[PDB]
């Protein structure tokens, strides 16, 4: 049937419930020192990247926030370009896990946890920059509302006060919706462990899951509503992060279309990171029977449906800069196209509007070497968008006597390139400790493929 | 400890006969790059007159006192208004 | 089973996290220490919504 021809393109040749469990119950529950190579010599490169993270933080806390090369015109440099970037990555991990659950689509089941757990670790590296770019990080509890023996409360008019309410909600909701999606799987890992103190570990995480006829109905409504709550959440988290630029009167920042273009940029850069992390998980970890090439064909289309709202945002920011008869937004066009950071706006149009237009053609989407090259070109390209928006619009603004440059210091590089350590330290821990791909959601779409094969 | 090595001691170029200006200089650049920490940045009014220092001349000030005060209507402001009595 | 009563406690706790966060920022800016921060009005009815929205999403997902 026409419905079976799209289900059979997401799974391998033949799969049963104990086969989809064994395929994921062998990437986990394999013994330590039987764990595959490339993980420990990938977890060490990730741990050495974490020692660069905790040392670029210990140098930042001790010496100051001014080891970053941030000037006074451009006080927001890599610390916020990488905050909006890292949180932008995490938004298309929930568009897979939560927004696609609204559309009841099934190409999300295999890429569910490898993107939902990708969100959290892209928030654990994005939730640190608003806690560390402050000059006095120890007083970051002042951005929280609490009766604190001095009548001051946070402002609730600035988007850095909505950030600590978006990032903290995005954290403790994409964690709970991720931990919700694990209690059935951690019950599969517990029942299949055959190792005391390993069965107890997953038996403690999967609280009492039990399966259950009614426990599954309460799950299907808790997972649907959480998916229906993480759809306006991530539509607002990178819209609130969008508003720490759009509530400022700066020329390149007060662009009103930032909310539906930062969200479109977060889904754009996020699917690039999902593809960058699944082509290795599909190749190295033998998950060819679960993460089929139709998942990348569709991720390349959703990464295209978002990349055209970004490539539209580059025009709704150029046109309405010109359409605004301001001297200061006319200059915005003649400061990005020309100017000292002209190459930033041209290593951006090339990397978001020229190179990733190949996602239109199935020749450049099914072919994973191109989808992996376009995803590299988007993650770098969507970093330059966050550099064009922040630094290229700050360093040349009103009052020409306040024009800086922001050459980033070594402690911006040794913190951003070390942030990938804290991302892969957790992402390699998640692969080894937890199922790197949903089990019951892949038990379904196997029960759904046999249910459709039953009629035909 | 402050002015201990701020370079270019210009006193070692005088003559005591031409102590304030002399016309026997040979420049002959021997350097490539220096820091030269200046605070301003752009030294040009990038068309942003009327927001930067507005200039004129008394030739056109006696004939029109408000010759650079732009006549603009009361700008709309959604964000309330407070009184400072 | 015939349906779960969980969507009603999510919404009940989500309306309590929305009317409990909008009523916190309004109380912070009107009753308890009202500030002239930026010439903006005390009851700024915008700029309270992006923080009572994430008080609605957070309190719901805690009850979800």
């Amino acid at each position: 049937s026409a419905y079976g021809k799209m289900l059979e393109e997401l799974l391998g040749p033949k799969q049963t419930y104990e086969s989809v469990t064994r395929t994921i119950g062998d990437i986990v529950l394999t013994p330590i020192r039987k764990t595959p190579w490339g993980w420990p010599v990938g977890f060490v490169i990730a741990a050495l990247g974490l020692l660069m993270y905790l040392f670029s933080l210990a140098v930042l806390f001790t010496v100051g926030v001014g080891v970053w090369g941030i000037n006074i015109p451009v006080a927001w440099g890599f610390d916020i370009i990488n905050f909006v970037w890292w949180i932008g990555i995490g938004h298309a991990g929930t568009l897979i896990s939560a927004i696609l659950l609204l559309f009841r689509q099934d190409w999300r089941t295999s890429i569910n946890r490898a993107a939902e757990a990708m969100t959290i670790f892209a928030v654990a590296c994005a939730g640190i920059y608003p806690l560390v770019h402050t000059g006095r990080p120890w007083l970051d509890y002042w951005m929280l509302p609490y009766p604190g023996t001095l009548g001051m409360w946070p402002q609730f008019r600035s988007a850095l006060e909505w950030d600590v309410f978006a990032i903290s909600t995005y954290a403790t909701v994409s964690i709970l919706f991720w931990y919700l999606g694990l209690i059935p799987d951690l019950a599969s890992l517990r029942d299949r462990a055959t190792n005391i103190w390993v069965k107890r570990f997953y038996g403690f995480l999967a609280l009492g899951w039990r399966g259950g006829a009614r426990d599954w109905n309460r799950y299907e409504v808790a997972s649907l509503i959480l998916a229906g709550l993480s759809t306006p959440l991530v539509l607002s988290v990178h819209s609130i992060i969008s508003l720490d630029f759009a509530i400022s009167q700066l020329p390149g920042w007060h662009v009103t279309v930032f909310p539906p273009y930062f969200v479109a940029g977060a889904v754009y850069c996020g699917f690039a990171m999902v593809i960058l992390l699944l082509v290795p998980l599909r190749r190295w970890y033998k998950l060819h029977d679960l993460i089929t090439i139709k998942h990348f064909d569709l991720m390349g289309k959703v990464m295209l449906a978002s990349g055209l709202v970004v490539a539209y945002g580059y025009f709704a920011e150029i046109f309405y800069a010109w359409y605004s008869a301001n001297i200061y937004e006319y200059f915005l066009i003649t400061n990005r196209t020309m100017g000292p950071y002209a190459w930033s706006y041209w290593a951006l149009i090339v990397l978001n509007v020229a190179i990733p237009q190949l996602l239109w053609f199935k020749r450049f989407r099914v072919s994973l070497p191109w989808l992996f090259f376009i995803s590299i070109c988007i993650n770098i390209g969507m970093w330059f968008e966050r550099w064009v928006i922040i630094v290229l619009s700050l360093h040349r603004d009103f009052l020409p006597s306040s024009w800086g440059y922001y050459t980033p210091s070594v402690w911006d590089i040794s913190l951003y390139a070390g942030s990938f350590g804290w991302f892969f330290f957790l992402f390699f821990l998640f692969i080894r400790l937890l199922p790197a791909i949903s089990i019951f959601e892949v038990r379904d779409l196997v029960h759904k493929t046999e249910t459709e094969k039953a009629l035909a | 400890r402050v002015g201990n090595n701020v370079g270019f001691n210009a006193y070692r170029l005088r003559t005591s006969a031409t102590p304030w200006f002399g016309v026997g200089l040979e420049v002959a650049k021997v350097g490539e790059n220096y820091k030269l920490a200046s605070t301003q940045g752009h030294f040009l009014m990038e068309g942003r007159k009327k927001d930067l220092v507005r200039y004129g001349t008394l030739a056109e000030y006696v004939e029109d006192e408000k010759f650079l005060q732009v006549e603009k209507e009361e700008p709309i402001s959604l964000i309330g208004e407070y009184e400072y009595n | 089973y015939r349906g779960t009563r969980l969507p009603w406690v999510i919404f009940g706790a989500g309306l309590l996290g929305a009317s409990g966060m909008f009523a916190l920022q309004t109380w912070i800016n009107l009753v308890e220490y009202p500030l002239n921060i930026g010439g903006r009005p005390l009851f700024s009815w915008p700029a309270f919504i992006p923080a009572t929205f994430e008080g609605m999403v957070l309190l719901s997902a805690f009850a979800a």
